[PDB]
């Protein structure tokens, strides 16, 4: 599987 | 309570991450988004978890 990779932050209110 | 399990070593970036080790099982609070959660370690501190990184844990 592995290390995916981090994911975005949205950062929505 | 809703409790994960961290399949990697998060370090950490910003100031509202909460960094964990592989292994540790985390508290989840509640969910703001899709792939972040606020959670809440073994010690009480609390922060931002790539949902990526953590496993259900039952």
């Amino acid at each position: 599987y592995g290390r995916p990779p981090l994911p975005p932050k949205q950062k929505r209110k | 309570a809703e409790y994960v399990r961290a399949l990697f070593d998060f370090n950490g970036n910003d100031e509202e991450d909460l960094p964990f080790k592989k292994g540790d099982i985390l508290r989840i609070r509640d969910k703001p988004e899709e792939q972040w959660w606020n959670a809440e370690d073994s010690e009480g501190k609390r922060g931002m978890i790539p949902v990526p990184y953590v496993e259900k844990y039952r």
